[PDB]
């Protein structure tokens, strides 16, 4: 299947991406506040498959570590989401198997929303309180298909986000795991042997999210 | 087959947001017929490479937009309503006004007698954000009709670095290009916030990063750049000049200064005359009464055929290079790690990692953009940077550059069509009074008799007369020359510039305004002032996207409509990508690009609109006379039209310039209609046509060079990124200038790794070299006057080398490096009552005022309301919680935002006091979002430096409190 490398080091919180996946889904926005931080939407929703979150941490010395996490579903190669959502009905979650995307469909509407999203051991799964269907990141799966990369990962200007063939994509995790960490010592790369999405953190995932790893 | 695209036509675009100038698809419904249904980035630009930032990348979300302006609204005098009303009605009622305004104001002679043809009832703001050809139209509708206060953004984040830069190189623009970023050893990030405000730089910032180049942040707040920077050192605000005056004296100190490159290519070998000195902080010639400099004694010792002399061995005590050492000696560390705030540590770590860049196997580049150079000495430090990047051998090489950050898409190209009060297009001046002919406009620029100076300047004459056969082919240029205005020789230039234009307006001064694709209401310092003073126009025409704080001001907080007696037009533009034309970007790539959907509703691109309303007025005056009526009956609109539209192409190819007759020039025979192939060609007598010398080489017979999108490059253009099949640049596709200081007088690049230019069988192979001539035959500077990088500077106002003086009125008392605290050639009140220094900066998801970004709900969402930043110390000292509601207040005004308290800002220690500082966007405006709050700029004084009349945006004095609710 398929696999991003998402190299969280090199991120600038431009927020293109979040942006990028709304407009190739022309998903709507979410009435938003400031409530003393530049992050906005603050969680992930029925209508936002992807936010960046910021996170200040204290450092000795001039300036802080600024950690930003733009958080997405992992498209896990064993998704519980789907081992919950198959207890009810088969078919609302199901499993691209070329690309490994794992993808909701208008099923979701008639399982248990609250238990699948429980099942999620990164919370990830949004329901719409209208319909009571579920939404996440689908992969771009349909862009991906045709050729095309996921709209967040053609729009990041850093390098960021990768995208490619696992096998490829996981070498180049582990080479980019090796060279950051001179930099980084604490670097890590999340859960990358059970999920499509692997971030590389530069320290404590949790520090970034609390979800962040399993 | 995705569903989204299926049906849909492609064309490219460029992004319509900052100078940067990535690509962008389009992909529109009904093949072309209908709207727009997606924008993303272009794959195979290089520059971007189908990455886009948030507003780039929400660009559908701007022009898919159901809040455009969809027809032309009127306001009537004390009216509290828009009437829509026909393009054919507001276009005719316009034309009347303008003809009515100018037929009553019209001055043929000033009160000395001297022949100006000018209006001053009328003004003119904007725009970067319009195309280069409506840019070069307009400026030419606005002269014809007899328009001197003309001006737009460049005034205050791009005039400060075009002289600096010119007295240092020769030309004002940033020396190299993006791309060039990758090729960087060391990168010194300074008054930019580059990773937010220029974000695809740093996709070239961190490839540099990948090949071993340090990364450093200069800035006094921690920033989304600084996140990812090798080395954030923090400054205190206005403390730049002694950071970069301590870098000089450590390159000097250490000899890290590259010799060879110093000693040929900058005047350090010059011999300054016995009459410039430099004691107590003035320079000789100081005229105390008015605050003035007799730049005369700072001339250079001349040769018997007036050529500066130079002692090539760099030992006379005279030589610039000896005065430069002189001058930094008191930059030590202690005293710069004193006033900067910057530790000695960070200094010597900053400092050792960018000197390093003066070896030729080294390159270092320095970034700045807005900053804070607008007050009275910002322009010395740009001298500095220029000045450190000479005697590291950084000028004219592959990740080198002074890289002076253009900010809006087209501010390049708007500057270079003359839309500021003292130039025409291509960067010749507008005239004054005392230039009653084109033989005394002339005879003013400076000559040169060193035969291995090019100064290309000399050629100035052929590029005024093929400008004016532009506009009046029909006539001789000294003809023409009379149908154009002229400032008064007698008035400081600043009297024409954007601080006086307000001023003025306040004063009851104008009759009318064009606030043509700009905000003012929200853009002008001293917000509520501005507000107040359009109320005082007979008349305003805004041309926008979006109804906005200045096309409604007269329904804006405390305003009263039944009082307001200013007629409003609002015309509404269409979008980027609904036109076509080309946008110049930071590196001067002239990029062109395709109209995708129609125009939405009913409205129009620029050009159309001005073309239409000029044609009107012409038609007017064919029928009733009027004041002077040759300028505007005879100017040359036939070649700008075409299927009864405006026509970019056809005035892009008058830009670049065709022949008007069969000529013999360079050798080679050209015939009529022709077009010009390089402003080499360009002639004095009539025979060429040009509206822009700088354009000649952009569309020549070849066809148009801006629309290429060829990535073809052999190995050595390929190794560090010049693209010269991808569109074009000017001048003639040199993509880094000064080139030829990146080699030796043999022609081999001092860093073959990364050649620029290389001599190879007789010929210069790789960019396109920046002045013809042998290797060692010519000075590199060519648009300099004497050919050589100036490390002495003797136009400059404030005298030949950089010194500190401080810009920060209130906080400090004390100047370590003189008794002279503030400029000498330059009244801020300091009530105590406002004690913390408010600034005002951008976030990477809004744009300018916000008028767009405002109106695209993905970046709301993303940054819904006007904020404030304070540090810990200050949130602390105030009782303010994190997300609390505080009013920020100034002499000026006061607001409300949401407070956001961060370790990211910190107090400067300033003689012993911590002053805090407060950081807010100018980004809102009282017309949308619901709560998103108003303009920072209700805080700004309209006060301004006497030199450059640059309202002050980036320190001004405010309380912070805290807004209590309910228990
Ligand atoms: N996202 C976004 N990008 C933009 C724009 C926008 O509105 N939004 N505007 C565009 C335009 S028109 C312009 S002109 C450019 C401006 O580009 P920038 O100059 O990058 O814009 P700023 O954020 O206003 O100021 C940049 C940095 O200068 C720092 N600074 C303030 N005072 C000083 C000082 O005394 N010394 C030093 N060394 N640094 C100081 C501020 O803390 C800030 O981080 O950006 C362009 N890019
Ligand atoms: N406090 C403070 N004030 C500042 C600054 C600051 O840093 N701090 N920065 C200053 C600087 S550097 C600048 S650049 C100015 C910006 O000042 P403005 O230019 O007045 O700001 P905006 O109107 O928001 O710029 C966006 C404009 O582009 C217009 N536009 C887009 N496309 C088109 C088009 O095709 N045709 C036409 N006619 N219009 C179009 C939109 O309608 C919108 O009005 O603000 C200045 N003021
Ligand atoms: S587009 Fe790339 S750099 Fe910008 S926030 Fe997303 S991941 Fe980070
Ligand atoms: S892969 Fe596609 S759906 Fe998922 S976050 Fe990126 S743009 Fe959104
Ligand atoms: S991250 Fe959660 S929602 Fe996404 S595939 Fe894994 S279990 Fe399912
Ligand atoms: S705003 Fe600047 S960096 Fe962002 S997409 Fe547009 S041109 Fe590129
Ligand atoms: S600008
Ligand atoms: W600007």
């Amino acid at each position: 299947g398929k696999m991003f490398f998402v190299d969280l080091s090199r991120c600038t919180a431009c927020r293109g991406c979040q942006i990028a996946c709304k407009q190739w889904k022309n998903l709507p926005a979410e009435e938003t506040r400031n409530t003393g931080s530049h992050q906005n939407p603050p969680d992930l929703s029925y209508v936002t498959l992807k936010t960046v979150r910021f996170t200040e941490k204290s450092r000795k010395g001039p300036g802080i570590d600024w950690l930003f996490f733009p958080e997405q579903c992992r498209h896990c190669v064993e998704p519980p989401c789907k081992g919950q959502a198959d207890v009810d009905l088969e078919g609302a979650v199901v499993k691209d198997e070329t690309t490994g995307a794992v993808l909701f469909t208008e099923l979701t509407a008639k399982v248990d929303g609250e238990s699948v999203r429980s099942a999620c051991p990164y919370d990830i799964p949004r329901i719409d309180p209208v319909t009571k269907r579920l939404s996440k990141c689908d992969m771009c799966n349909d862009r991906v298909q045709n050729g095309l990369l996921p709209a967040c990962v053609k729009t990041c200007p850093t390098g960021t986000m990768n995208f490619g063939d696992e096998q490829e994509m996981l070498a180049l995790a582990e080479k980019r795991l090796a060279e950051v960490k001179k930099t980084y010592p604490g670097a890590v790369l999340g859960d990358p042997n059970d999920v499509r999405v692997v971030y590389l953190f530069t320290r404590d995932p949790k520090d970034f999210y609390e979800h962040a790893v399993a | 087959e995705l569903q989204k695209l299926q049906w849909a036509k492609q064309t490219t675009s460029i992004c319509c947001y900052c100078a940067v100038g990535c690509g962008l698809i389009v992909h529109t419904a009904k093949d072309g017929q209908g709207r727009a249904v997606n924008v993303e980035g272009d794959p195979d630009h290089p520059i971007n490479e189908g990455s886009l930032c948030p507003k780039g990348a929400s660009i559908f979300q701007l022009g898919e937009n159901d809040q455009r302006g969809t027809q032309p609204l009127y306001r009537a005098p004390f009216s509290d309503t828009w009437k829509p009303v026909t393009w054919d009605f507001a276009l005719t009622e316009i034309a009347k006004r303008i003809k009515k305004t100018r037929d009553a104001s019209f001055t043929e002679k000033n009160a000395a007698g001297d022949l100006v043809n000018r209006t001053e009832a009328i003004a003119s703001f904007g725009s970067a954000a319009m195309d280069n050809e409506e840019c070069w139209a307009y400026g030419n509708i606005l002269r014809s009709l007899g328009l001197v206060y003309i001006e737009h953004q460049a005034r205050i984040x791009h005039s400060p670095t075009v002289p600096a830069l010119a007295e240092s190189f020769g030309r004002g623009a940033m020396t190299n290009h993006w791309n060039d970023l990758a090729n960087s050893d060391c990168i010194l990030i300074m008054g930019s916030n580059a990773a937010e405000n220029h974000p695809i730089a740093f996709k070239w910032v961190l490839r540099a990063k990948d090949k071993g180049a340090t990364l450093i942040h200069v800035d006094p707040r921690f920033t989304r750049t600084s996140a990812r920077c090798d080395v954030y050192a923090p400054i205190r605000s206005g403390a730049d000049i002694p950071f970069l005056g301590g870098l000089i004296k450590y390159i000097l100190d250490n000899k890290l200064y590259f010799t060879d490159y110093v000693r040929e290519y900058t005047n350090a070998s010059l011999i300054v005359g016995e009459k410039f000195s430099f004691k107590d902080g003035l320079f000789s010639g100081y005229d105390a009464a008015n605050k003035k400099y007799d730049k005369s004694m700072w001339a250079f010792e001349l040769d018997a055929n007036g050529v500066p002399k130079r002692d090539p061995a760099l030992k006379h005590p005279r030589c610039v290079i000896n005065l430069l050492k002189k001058h930094y000696e008191r930059y030590n560390l202690d005293k710069v790690a004193a006033i900067t705030g910057t530790s000695k540590e960070q200094l010597q770590q900053v400092y050792k990692a960018y000197a390093a860049t003066g070896k030729p196997d080294k390159a270092g580049t320095i970034m700045y953009a807005m900053g804070w150079t607008q007050h009275s000495v910002g322009v010395q430090n740009i001298r500095a940077m220029a000045m450190i990047q000479l005697l590291l051998g950084n000028i004219g090489v592959a990740g080198g550059g002074v890289n002076a950050l253009r900010g809006e898409s087209n501010v390049q190209g708007s500057t270079d069509q003359g839309l500021l009060a003292h130039i025409w297009p291509g960067y010749n001046p507008v005239p004054n009074s005392k230039a009653a002919t084109l033989e005394l406009y002339n005879a003013a620029t400076p000559q040169s008799k060193d035969p291995m100076s090019v100064n290309w300047w000399q050629n100035r004459p052929k590029y005024v007369a093929s400008y004016l056969k532009a506009l009046y082919p029909d006539e001789e240029p000294a003809a023409a020359y009379d149908y154009l205005p002229r400032i008064d020789a007698g008035r400081k230039l600043t009297d024409y510039f954007w601080l006086n234009i307000f001023e003025k307006m306040d004063k009851g001064e104008f009759k009318g305004l064009f606030a043509w694709g700009m905000n003012p209401a929200c853009g002008g310092a001293n917000a509520n002032k501005n507000r107040k003073a359009m109320g005082k126009l007979e008349w305003l025409v805004n041309v926008n996207l979006f109804e906005n704080e200045t096309s409604s001001f007269w329904k804006g907080p405390g305003m009263n409509p039944a009082e307001i007696g200013t007629e409003v037009f609002f015309l509404p533009c269409c979008v980027s990508i609904e036109k076509e034309g080309s946008v110049a970007n930071s590196g001067r790539w002239m990029q062109w690009r395709y109209r995708g959907p129609k125009p939405y509703a009913e409205t129009k691109p620029d050009g159309d609109i001005m073309l239409d309303m000029f044609k009107k007025v012409r038609e007017l005056y064919a029928k009733e006379g009027g004041a002077y009526p040759a300028p505007i009956a005879k100017l040359n609109i036939a070649d700008w039209e075409e299927h009864n539209e405006f026509s970019p192409t056809k005035v892009a190819k008058l830009m670049n310039g065709y022949f008007l007759k069969d000529t013999e020039v360079g050798g080679k025979q050209f015939k009529k209609g022709q077009q010009v192939p390089s402003f080499a060609f360009l002639t004095a007598d009539g025979s060429t046509c040009s509206g822009n010398w700088l354009h000649a080489g952009s569309f020549t017979d070849a066809g148009n060079l801006m629309a290429r999108r060829d990535k073809t490059q052999t190995p050595e253009q390929a190794r560090i990124g010049l693209f010269p099949n991808w569109s074009f640049c000017w001048p003639v596709n040199r993509r880094i200038l000064y080139n030829r200081a990146s080699v030796d007088k043999t022609g081999k690049p001092w860093n073959p790794a990364k050649a620029v230019i290389e001599w190879k069988d007789g010929k210069w192979v790789g960019d396109v070299v920046d002045g013809g001539g042998d290797p060692g035959t010519k000075h590199p500077f060519i648009m300099q006057t004497h050919g050589f990088g100036a490390l002495y500077g003797p136009g400059r106002e404030e005298g030949p080398f950089p010194e500190h003086y401080e810009p920060l009125e209130c906080p400090v008392s004390k100047n370590p490096f003189s008794k002279q605290l503030h400029n000498p050639v330059a009244k801020a009140v300091c009530d105590p009552r406002y004690p913390f220094i408010g600034t005002t900066y951008r976030v990477t998801e809004h744009w300018q005022t916000g008028l767009m970004t405002r109106r695209c709900a993905w970046l709301v969402e993303a940054e819904p309301q006007i904020f404030c930043e304070i540090s810990k110390e200050l949130a602390k000292l105030r009782g303010i919680g994190n997300g609390d509601t505080v009013k920020v207040s100034s002499l000026r005004g006061a607001l409300e935002a949401v407070a956001i308290v961060t370790e990211r800002i910190r107090p400067f220690k300033i003689e012993g006091v911590d002053v805090h500082m407060v950081g807010l966007p100018w980004h809102y405006g009282w017309m949308v979002p619901k709560n998103g709050g108003d303009t920072a700029n209700l805080l700004t004084p309209s006060a301004g430096d006497p030199n450059t009349g640059i309202p002050e945006t980036k320190a001004f004095m405010v309380d912070v409190r805290k807004v209590w609710s309910h228990p």
